[PDB]
């Protein structure tokens, strides 16, 4: 007769550990210590940009800001396209010739 | 004619002379095969 192929088994998203902890470089006592002028070595963030970077500093934060509500939106709708198409994926199902 | 009734699985015939061989009541290919009184094989342009 015909040859029609077997059903695809179902699939369950939940399958695999997940784990949620907290990464400290250090223990907790370490930060008990209070600091020393050799601690200060490395500078902070805030004080790395000078005076002729600013403008380009803020330009890049606003740009950043920009794409970041795109991503947003890029992945809210690929996220809602990805729930509308069902298991079964007609444009990438592999079936046998007539 | 690739996709055949068969399906694409099966490409070309899995027949032999053990089948429908009155002489021969087993499944698989045995000397009384050859033995059968109605059985000849040939060879022809030297390359079948």
């Amino acid at each position: 007769k015909l040859f029609v192929p077997e059903p695809r088994p179902v699939p369950k998203n939940d399958v695999g550990f997940k784990y949620s902890v907290k990464h400290r470089p250090f223990p907790e006592e370490v930060d008990k210590i209070p600091f020393v002028k050799a601690d200060l070595s490395i500078p902070d963030l805030h004080e790395i940009v000078t005076e002729e970077l600013e403008e380009r500093h803020e330009k890049l934060r606003s740009g950043m800001a920009q794409q970041i509500a795109y991503e947003i939106h890029l992945e809210q709708q690929s996220e809602e396209e990805l729930q509308k198409r069902s298991f079964p994926d007609p444009v990438t199902d592999c079936k046998p010739p007539p | 004619h690739y996709p055949l009734s068969g399906g694409p699985a099966i490409l070309h015939s899995l027949v032999s002379e053990n089948h429908d061989n009155a002489h021969v009541e087993g499944s698989e290919l045995s000397f009384e095969v050859f033995r059968s009184p109605n059985l000849q094989l040939f060879v022809f342009n030297d390359s079948t």
